[PDB]
């Protein structure tokens, strides 16, 4: 709610939000209705809609290091069928920066290559190849400067 | 650490403008009036000192500062810029003072000043200097006023105003300025031209003024300033 | 917008953005505590492996500035051993023009505000890089300083730098410390990191440990294996029970 | 000249301080006075009074000016 | 006009279409960042200067937090602001002092190592190469022909002479507890004066002190060294305005 | 010029003479070349006036920038150090036999000699200058390990005051300062004060 | 100050000469309590809110 | 005339944090929360509610370490968390009327 | 208030393709030239 410039502003999405604002305190407080809120940009909240008596405890979500990619990947791998080759702690490694969401569309695309080639299976190397193409990355065909 | 940048900021607009000069020029605008009145042996240089509680010391700063036995500034704009020109110029007038062993006509000192401020408006990585300078001095058996801008230029004035509501006293010093005036006046004329702007009552400790006769330049001490306001002298 | 490309821009809010997020880079490496006690003072690195492939004990993150000052880093590594040798630098030529090791307090004053100098200039980038310097001598005691990307340097008693910054700041503030000889500091030490650790966000690690105290006469070494051991096997301990 | 005054008032110190207020200013100003008084349990109003009630709604509405032009 | 952007003037120190310095007037917001206060009053004798010390922990040790720095032997000041830009500021005033004694040969006036302090600072404003330091100096110092005195000089320059100034969070409100305090007028004794500070200072933050709550800096005419009161001497002061 | 320091145990005795020679012809016969360094660290200069003078300058701006910046007493060995790094990188221009000797808040009472190469070295009593050479026996044979301030006050007068009567680049009155923990002592011999040898 | 004392006895303005106030301002940082305040207010005054 | 009084309602002081806490921390069975200098002098930027807070949060560890009642370190960790995501958790900034 | 008029209705869009909502099974084509501008939470694998 910090726009306040004489000539735009918006002041609408504003007021419906004072108003959530005073259903999470003023008048009787509500105690039997909990709230979870979800957002991915918390920095521009306004401040009136953080402290203590709204959002109270605040859990941060941290992007899965090595451990959960490898409880992440497996996770959704079971629906399917995977060799025994397959080795998720390698695979955890060679991703990196992966949210839930890419490790989970890796599963996705390697399926999607043994689709492809004919077999009905996962190997070790249809994940390979699902991370080379679930992992952003242009076609840069000038990759032979070794 | 760094190496500096190399590239003016000072740039012309599709307008045929420098817009960093225009806009130094409305700092210029929002300081502390000052005029200036040559009169007939002497030059009157009076401003409106800078305050805004009691507790300033209003005898430890000066907007009158002497740059030679025969010279005088006062500014209007920002109070960094002007100590930065003030030493510049007593440095310009030393190198001239050691090579001609002869102290540097006024209308030298304001042209190579103004060459200073000229060379910020076309040098890497500074912004234009942000006052004018009203210059002083008695050689050669005459009184001389000029005036240099942030841009360079320089002009020289019989009498003139700068900084808040210059153009309101350049109009009332173009009737109540007749030439042939006593030293004495322009510090009376004068101290009026600033009392058309100033809001409040003013005092022995509240302007600063230097006067400039053929006996060399010198501030007024605050006893003396506090009898020309007697508002008849 | 465009008030953290340069760190020679405020922000309106009133405050260097550059430097803000270098410091949030510290916030996201392995702990390092320090900790002085009466006649010295004790180093203690978090040390992460992240394969089986690193030689054990090596890549350390426990320099040696001086003869006489150790240094605990904590944060991008890569900066730490850039400063680990202008440090060197400066603790030489004080020895050269002034001709005796050179103060602690000084030298941390020195190092700081050469951090300093890298938040002003656009041309350059700020240190990701907090650390202890440490020193003993017999005229001033231990010192323990700690600097920061800022280029902040503060007397501690003890402190702690990096991702369990607030976790192990506790341990220390319920510990006396102006009474224990350095002996018995270690096991402290080494009890305070297994604590601070989380095995279910880091796989294992490896405990470093540095006196530089009354016991090894003003030098600053590496703690004697022996006595490594019997710290983690106290600390295994106070682990169980 | 509706209300009770001092002895010495000295309008004239707060007609010259400030440089920009309005004519309900200063009829707050009077009212925050006054009602010091009242907490003071006092008839009139004094010299003290009148003075904070000017720093109370006055200069607080006086900020910062940066003092380098 | 009225605050409009000339593209580039938020970010590097060039004037803006209205003739200020946003860049400026932003370093200034620095100072209150620190969020420390710092009162400095002259007397007829003496000129003293007191801080909040704020120790946030139990592990900073507690006598190398100080802001109260030695220049000289006859020159004490202040820093608020960016601990890191203030002791950046103080190194460098203390190399223009020793400076100024090896090329003139009698150690250096309060007002003129503040006028270079200022003048230094004065350059990172007109360049566009760097920011401007977020600290604010506070000079104290006995004058060998005009008393003592007292000096502030701004990230921009622009430095004055004082009777009583702060700076830091509560700048605007202890001035006005100050300037009343000065139409009055007293004797200003030692005792006078290191009463004005601390009374200040307390009444503005509304802590009523602890001797190891304030670092009290003074410099007499008697003896022109500038001392840094302990907590023995802070305590005799403080008990003495409990009774008063 | 002879210029002498001795060390006892509270702190040191400096002695100097005052004459400045310029061949035969004498420049200033009230010279004072017991120059303090800082509060309780003085140099004694000999060989050439200018130079030494420079020096002695620089130094004192290095050390005093220098003990501001930790806080702390400057030590003798510190101030020696400077002298040391001094004479020895100008060792072609200078010529500059220097004796720094001072109290110390942690080493005693101190005396570094430093001769015209740049070569430093601590000794219990130096002895320099010109007219030094002739009273090395009466200053080996007199100084004995172990003195109090009141017998090294005596002392260097009668070294000071054979070296005055011998040499020609010696004279005038002779200034002695003993520097202690307390503070500096300074005093001057003359006329009748000044010990005699005559025979 | 303003929202008891002169609903009570508006008689003490009248003999200074003044007329009570009429409205106050809570403003501050979030949390500090400003609508506990008039939660208190409310409990109390005893009249139409 | 239309708004008479700037009431200016300030974050609360180091006596003020210590009434709030106590008003807060009563309800809580305990036995003995005695180090409330050093929750006040970490308490810092704290407004009203953020205090409230933290009272909770003692509660909570206690409910998950399965105590009937808090402790003084229960009071200790709840500074600590609370401080760090009211620090993280977006700038506050004065606004004067 | 920067295009926060425009920034609403992509949230809703967002939503839409990864809320809580199952959705049926409609599949989805974006033809930017720009993708450099896309927001990161429009473009990560399960909803693109
Ligand atoms: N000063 C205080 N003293 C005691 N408790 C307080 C205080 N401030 C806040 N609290 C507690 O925090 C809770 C919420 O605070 P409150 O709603 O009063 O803040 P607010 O100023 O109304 O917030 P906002 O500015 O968002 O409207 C209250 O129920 C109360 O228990
Ligand atoms: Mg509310």
């Amino acid at each position: 709610k910090r726009f306040d410039s004489e000539k735009a502003g918006d002041r609408e999405v504003q007021r419906t939000m004072l108003e959530l604002l005073n259903q999470l305190d003023g008048f009787q407080p509500n105690t039997q209705v909990k709230v979870i809120a979800a957002t991915n940009r918390v920095d521009i909240l306004d401040p009136a809609l953080l402290r203590s008596g709204r959002l109270d405890r605040k859990i941060e979500f941290p992007m899965p290091n090595e451990e959960a990619r490898a409880r992440i990947m497996q996770i959704h791998s079971r629906k399917m069928n995977v060799s025994p080759d397959v080795n998720y702690e390698e695979l955890a490694r060679c991703t990196d920066d992966f949210n839930g969401a890419q490790c989970k569309a890796v599963c996705v695309e390697a399926g999607m290559i043994a689709l492809r080639r004919g077999a009905t299976e996962l190997t070790h190397e249809d994940y390979m190849e699902g991370i080379l193409e679930v992992q952003a990355k242009k076609k840069a065909n000038l990759q032979y400067y070794a | 650490a760094e190496r500096g940048y190399s590239f003016s900021l000072t740039t012309f607009s599709p307008s045929g403008k420098l817009v960093q000069i225009e806009y130094a020029l409305a700092a210029v605008a929002g300081g502390a009036p000052s005029v200036g009145i040559k009169a007939a042996n002497g030059v009157v240089l009076a401003t409106e000192k800078k305050q805004k509680s009691i507790l300033y010391d209003e005898r430890s700063v000066h907007k009158v500062e002497p740059i030679t036995k025969h010279i005088g500034l006062v500014y209007s704009g920002m109070g960094p810029d002007y100590r930065v020109l003030v030493h510049r110029a007593r440095k310009l007038a030393q190198q001239y003072y050691l090579v001609y062993q002869e102290p540097i006509p006024t209308a030298q000192l304001v042209q190579r000043v103004a060459s200073v401020m000229q060379e910020y408006t076309q040098s890497g990585g500074v912004r234009p200097f942000g006052v004018s300078l009203l210059i002083c001095g008695w050689n050669e058996g005459r009184p001389y006023l000029f005036q240099s801008d942030p841009s360079g230029a320089y002009f020289a004035w019989k009498a003139t105003a700068m900084g808040k509501n210059y153009v309101n006293g350049k109009t009332f010093l173009e009737k109540r300025y007749n030439e042939d005036l006593e030293l004495e006046d322009a510090i009376h004329t004068a101290i009026l031209t600033l009392k058309e702007s100033f809001e409040g009552q003013m005092t022995e400790d509240n302007i600063e003024v230097g006067i400039c006769n053929e006996a060399g330049f010198r501030r007024l001490t605050p006893t003396e300033v506090k009898d020309y306001l007697a508002a008849i002298a | 917008t465009g008030y953290d490309l340069s760190a020679s821009t405020f922000s309106p809010d009133g405050r260097v953005f550059q430097v803000e997020y270098a410091m949030k880079a510290v916030e996201n490496s392995s702990t390092a505590i320090g900790i002085r006690c009466k006649d010295g003072v004790v180093f203690g690195v978090e040390k992460l492996v992240l394969s089986k492939l690193y030689e054990e004990g090596s890549n350390k993150r426990l320099f040696n500035v001086d003869r006489h000052v150790g240094m605990a880093v904590a944060g991008l590594l890569a900066d730490a051993r850039s400063l680990a040798d202008i440090a060197r630098e400066e603790a030489s030529n004080f020895r050269s023009n002034f001709g005796y090791n050179i103060p602690l307090k000084h030298l941390a004053d020195r190092v700081a505000m050469y951090v300093h100098a890298y938040t002003l200039y656009s041309a350059v980038r700020p240190f990701g890089c907090s650390f202890m310097l440490g020193s003993y001598s017999v005229n001033d005691g231990a010192q323990l300083y700690m600097i920061d990307p800022s280029g902040v340097s503060y007397g501690y008693w003890g402190c702690a730098i990096g991702k369990a910054r607030q976790a192990a700041k506790t341990e220390i503030e319920k510990l006396q410390m102006k009474e224990m000889t350095c002996r018995d500091i270690v096991k402290e030490v080494a009890k305070i990191i297994y604590i601070v650790h989380d095995e279910v966000k880091d796989k294992a690690f490896e405990l470093e440990l540095s006196w530089v105290g009354e016991l090894t006469n003003g030098r600053h070494e590496i703690v004697p294996k022996d006595i490594r051991e019997e710290a983690e096997k106290y600390a295994k301990e106070s682990l169980k029970e | 000249s509706k209300m009770n005054l001092s002895e010495e008032v000295d309008l004239e110190d707060y007609v010259a301080r400030p440089d920009k207020i309005s004519g309900a200013d200063i009829n707050s100003i009077c009212q925050e006075s006054g009602m010091l008084a009242v907490r003071e349990n006092r008839y009139i109003v004094l010299a003290k009074d009148f003075e904070k009630a000017y720093k109370t709604v006055i200069k607080k509405d006086e900020q910062e000016h940066e003092f380098y032009k | 006009s009225r605050g409009s952007s000339a593209g580039f003037d938020r970010h590097i120190t060039i004037f803006s279409p209205e003739g200020r310095l946003y860049q400026v007037e932003y370093a200034f917001k620095a100072i209150n960042q620190g969020g420390l206060t710092s009162v400095a009053v002259r007397g007829k004798d003496c000129a003293v200067i007191v801080t909040q010390k704020k120790v946030p922990d139990k592990l900073l040790d507690s006598s190398t937090v100080t802001h109260l720095f030695k220049i000289t032997e006859n020159i004490g000041c202040v820093m608020t602001g960016m601990t890191a830009d203030s002791r950046s500021q103080v190194q460098r005033a203390r190399y223009e002092a020793a400076n100024w004694k090896y090329k003139y040969g009698y150690e250096i006036p309060v007002d003129m190592l503040c006028k270079r302090i200022a003048d230094i600072s004065q350059v990172y404003t007109q360049n566009a190469e760097m920011r401007p330091l977020g600290c604010c100096m506070i000079l104290i110092g006995i004058d060998e022909e005009q008393g003592p005195q007292v000096y502030k000089c701004d990230p921009a320059g622009y430095y004055c002479g004082f009777k009583a100034t702060a700076a830091g969070v509560k700048q605007t409100e202890s001035t006005s507890f100050l300037e009343k305090k000065v139409k009055k007028k007293f004797d200003w004794t030692f005792e006078q004066t290191v009463e004005t500070a601390i009374t200040c200072l307390s009444t503005v933050l509304s802590i009523d002190f602890k001797p190891s709550e304030i670092e009290v800096g003074v410099v007499t005419v008697e003896n022109p060294k500038f001392r840094i009161l302990t907590e023995a001497e802070i305590d005799a002061h403080l008990v003495a305005l409990a009774e008063r | 010029t002879t210029i002498m320091a001795v060390q006892f145990d509270g702190g040191v005795v400096l002695g100097a003479d005052s004459r400045t020679t310029t061949g035969s012809y004498i420049a200033n016969r009230v010279t004072d070349k017991l120059t303090p360094i800082h509060d309780r660290i003085f140099c004694c200069r000999s060989g050439s006036a200018a130079d030494t003078q420079a020096v002695a300058d620089a130094v004192t701006y290095q050390l005093g920038f220098h003990s501001i910046e930790l806080n702390e007493p400057p030590l003798v060995h510190t101030a020696a150090s400077l002298f040391k790094e001094m004479c020895y990188r100008y060792r072609e221009d200078l010529m500059a036999g220097i004796i720094i000797a001072g109290w110390d808040p942690q080493e005693g009472g101190q005396v570094y000699s430093v001769p015209m190469g740049g070569m430093m070295v601590r000794q219990s009593f130096a002895i320099g200058g010109s007219g030094s050479s002739y009273i090395y026996g009466y200053v080996d044979a007199t100084y004995r390990e172990g003195m109090t301030k009141e017998e090294c006050l005596q002392f260097t007068a009668n070294a000071l005051a054979l070296a005055m009567e011998r040499d020609g680049s010696s004279g005038g009155v002779i200034r002695l300062a003993a520097i202690a923990e307390s503070g500096v002592e300074r005093q001057v011999l003359l006329g009748d004060q000044i010990p005699k040898f005559a025979v | 100050e303003v929202i008891e004392l002169p609903l009570t006895n508006p008689e003490l303005f009248q003999r200074v000469g003044i007329i009570p106030p009429k409205g106050c301002l809570l403003y501050g940082p979030p949390g500090t309590g400003k609508t506990l305040l008039a939660r208190a207010v409310a409990s109390q005054l005893d009249c139409n809110f | 005339g239309r708004l008479d009084r700037k009431i200016h309602i300030d974050l609360p002081n180091e006596q003020a944090r210590l009434d709030i806490l106590k008003i807060h921390a009563g309800p809580i069975t305990k036995h003995g929360e005695i180090d409330y200098e050093a929750i006040v002098k970490l308490s810092d930027g704290f407004n009203g509610a953020d205090l409230r807070n933290v009272c909770t949060e003692a509660g909570m560890f206690a409910i998950r370490a399965d105590h009937d009642f808090v402790v003084q370190e229960d009071f200790m960790k709840a500074v600590r968390k609370v401080a760090d995501s009211k620090k993280l958790e977006s700038k506050l900034d004065y606004k004067p009327v | 208030g920067g295009d926060n008029e425009v920034q609403r209705t992509m949230l809703e869009l967002i939503n839409q393709l990864d809320g809580f909502d199952p959705r049926g099974n409609i599949k989805v084509l974006m033809a930017t030239n720009r993708p450099d501008t896309l927001d990161p939470a429009l473009m990560r694998p399960g909803r693109l």
